[PDB]
């Protein structure tokens, strides 16, 4: 089968930059290549077909080049509406095949997270489980590391985290990490701590509480 | 003003089948060839299949051979995708779009998935059973800004919506993507940052709505005593 | 169909996503709710033509792609030198000549018509000449009735089917 790949997988750029992203086909696909733009949670949008033909209504700052196995999409001058994931796609009478996509996010100044930690509620404890939540608010860039410690014991494999999409107003990210424990185990221990590593911090930040206080 | 309208979200046990529909309106012609593309949570786009605008016969990614059948009702401008032997990894939002013959080269013509797309149909495939969430407070504790929130725990299926103070509080709200726990239930947190000088005095309520289980909860979040 | 020969100009571009290019393969039902809403015939660059070109004497004849000197060409009108010389299907005797075709972006074009006020295949304000791509060029005539008619143009008898409202 023909396999489409893209590079790079992610790109940070500023409003006004020239941006070029790349798409490769495992075999020759002539000019039968299209580009799609997709914002989170919404349907994709066709931008370019026949390698270089702009779809009706698409701004001229978009362009596409290439033939055979190597293709590019170019934005001559990035605009706020352009931050999105871009997928290439080979089409023929029998199938469509998408590439894995390239996410372009808006570069801004580095920003350290504000860190907060939340003990489990007494209501939840009554039910048999304890969730401890750690919040990293409004940071940039996206890379961040959370480490959980319970009475200095490093927790591995019993947390889950998720990250919002880049904020439309300040362009930062926020992250939540939830440590799951049984009630009996939660009540065996005193110091619950969340340690955060991020570019904007000269050294890691710890927020902690003592159970009960 | 062509529109594509999909049927509603579905919840299925593994091994069962689902049949999702896409109806066109506002068109120049009564019927259009329709194709289907899905996207699993956090993943890329994956073409599934549709009707060919040339042969008016189904065409599929053969990854789905033997468990996808595509049909069309000409009198109701509707196309159906039936996916059988469902597996958890079939959990995804399924979109439809016209597969439209757009240009020709050398006597051969080429079709593209063109605008407008359908709104999407969430299909969840799981042995879990429908269940509404428990809502727990994330309670404020420094400096000029305080954080508080709600933990929306152990529900199935997606989605839940969270608002604050009935929509009067939107700035500074972060409602995180849900996570799927090894129990098979989802969990989601929603937080907001507020002036510390408000903690005694402004009331904060997270409005949680889980339409699949018909569960609505308004939970007041106050500083712990 | 008869249109998929290399002498048909096939420069099609459904920029507005009407579906008209699909109508050329598979016969499609038009949305009738959209229906209610003297030029000379010369030489048309093939680059602005999609699908077969018909002229009417009033009898219908197809015009294939040639170069600008009338030599038939077989590249689907994709060569910059390809044309449709409509007037080479005009009979030497007769005041009745019109043609019709689809342009690149799916609009029906017309030239000439009855002597005169009616252009292309239209005989009267309620009748046009029937021909194999009438429903593609004129989808709003789908329920017109077919009548056998006889016409005399400068003395020669023409026997054709008219579709009439
Ligand atoms: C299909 O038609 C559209 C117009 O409906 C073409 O769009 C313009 O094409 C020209 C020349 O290629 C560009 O300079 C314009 O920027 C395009 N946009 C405008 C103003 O409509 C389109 O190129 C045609 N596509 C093909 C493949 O023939
Ligand atoms: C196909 O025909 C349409 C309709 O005549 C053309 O669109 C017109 O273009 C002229 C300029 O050349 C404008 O003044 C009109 O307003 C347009 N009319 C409409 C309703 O669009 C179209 O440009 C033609 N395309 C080709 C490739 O020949
Ligand atoms: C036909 O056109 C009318 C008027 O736009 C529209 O309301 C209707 O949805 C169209 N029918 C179909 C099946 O597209
Ligand atoms: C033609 O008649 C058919 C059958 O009664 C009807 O469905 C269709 O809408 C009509 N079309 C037009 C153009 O009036
Ligand atoms: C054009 O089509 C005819 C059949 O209609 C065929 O015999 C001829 O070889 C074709 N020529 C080219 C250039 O493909």
């Amino acid at each position: 089968d023909i396999v489409m790949t893209q590079s790079p997988s992610t790109l940070s750029a500023s409003v006004g930059d020239r941006v070029t992203i790349s798409c490769r086909a495992s075999q020759s696909i002539s000019s039968w290549l299209a580009w799609y733009q997709q914002k989170p949670g919404r349907a994709p949008k066709l931008l370019i077909y026949k390698a270089s033909s702009l779809e009706t209504g698409v701004p001229s700052r978009f362009s596409g080049s290439g033939s055979g196995t190597e293709f590019t999409l170019t934005i001559s001058s990035l605009q706020p509406d352009d931050f999105a994931t871009y997928y290439c796609q080979h089409y023929n009478t029998y199938l469509f095949t998408f590439g894995p996509g390239t996410k372009v996010d808006l570069k801004r100044t580095v920003a350290a997270p504000s860190v907060f930690i939340f003990p489990p509620s007494d209501e939840q404890l009554k039910s048999g489980t304890a969730s401890v939540v750690c919040l990293l608010n409004n940071f940039y860039p996206r890379e961040a590391k959370v480490q959980w410690k319970v009475d200095n014991a490093l927790q591995s494999g019993n947390s889950q985290e998720s990250v919002t999409e880049q904020d439309s107003k300040d362009s930062t990210y926020s992250l939540s990490s939830t440590l799951t424990l049984s009630k009996a185990d939660y009540e065996k221990h005193k110091v619950y701590a969340c340690e955060v590593t991020h570019q904007g911090l000269s050294s890691p930040v710890t927020k902690s509480f003592n159970r009960g206080e | 003003q062509v529109q594509l309208v999909q049927s509603g979200a579905e919840v299925k046990k593994p091994g069962s089948s689902v049949k999702v529909s896409c109806t066109t309106s506002g068109g120049t012609y009564i019927n259009y060839a329709i194709s289907w593309v899905r996207q699993a949570p956090g993943q890329g786009l994956e073409w599934v299949g549709g009707m060919s605008p040339i042969s008016n016969t189904p065409k599929y990614a053969q990854k789905f051979q033997g468990r996808v059948t595509i049909t069309a009702d000409e009198s109701t401008s509707t196309t159906y995708m039936e996916l059988s032997s469902l597996r958890p990894e079939d959990t995804a939002v399924y979109y439809c779009a016209r597969d439209l013959l757009k240009y020709c080269g050398g006597g051969n013509c080429h079709s593209l998935l063109v605008d407008p797309w359908g709104q999407g149909t969430l299909v969840t495939v799981s042995s879990a059973s429908t269940k509404g969430p428990s809502v727990f407070p994330l309670a404020p504790s420094s400096g000029g800004t305080a954080a508080l929130g709600c933990l929306v725990k152990d529900y199935f299926p997606e989605p839940v919506t969270v608002s604050w103070n009935s929509g009067a509080l939107t700035s500074g709200v972060h409602t995180f993507p849900a996570v799927l726990q090894s129990s098979g239930l989802y969990s989601l947190s929603s937080v907001v940052t507020v002036p510390s000088s408000s903690l005694g005095t402004q009331t904060y309520i997270c409005n949680v709505n889980h339409k699949p289980s018909n569960t609505k909860v308004d939970k007041r979040v106050e500083p712990k005593s | 169909g008869s249109w998929h020969i290399n002498r048909t100009a096939l420069n099609c571009n459904d920029s507005l996503h009407t579906g008209f290019l699909a109508a050329l393969f598979y016969t499609h039902k038009f949305n009738a709710s959209g229906c209610p809403e003297p030029r000379q015939c010369g030489t048309i660059p093939a680059s602005q033509v999609c699908g077969p070109v018909y002229c009417f004497t009033p009898s219908p004849v197809v015009v294939g792609t040639t170069d600008r000197f009338g030599a038939p060409t077989y590249t689907w009108g994709e060569n910059e030198t390809d044309v449709l010389i409509l007037n080479n299907t005009r009979p030497p005797q007769g005041n009745w000549f019109g043609c019709t075709w689809m342009n690149s972006t799916g609009f029906t074009k017309t030239c000439g018509g009855p002597p005169c006020c009616g252009s292309g295949p239209w005989l009267t304000p309620r009748c046009l000449v029937d021909y194999p791509y009438r429903l593609w060029h004129y989808p709003c005539t789908v329920n017109f009735t077919i009548f056998k008619v006889r016409m005399y143009v400068g003395g020669v008898e023409h026997r054709l089917n008219a579709a009439c409202n």
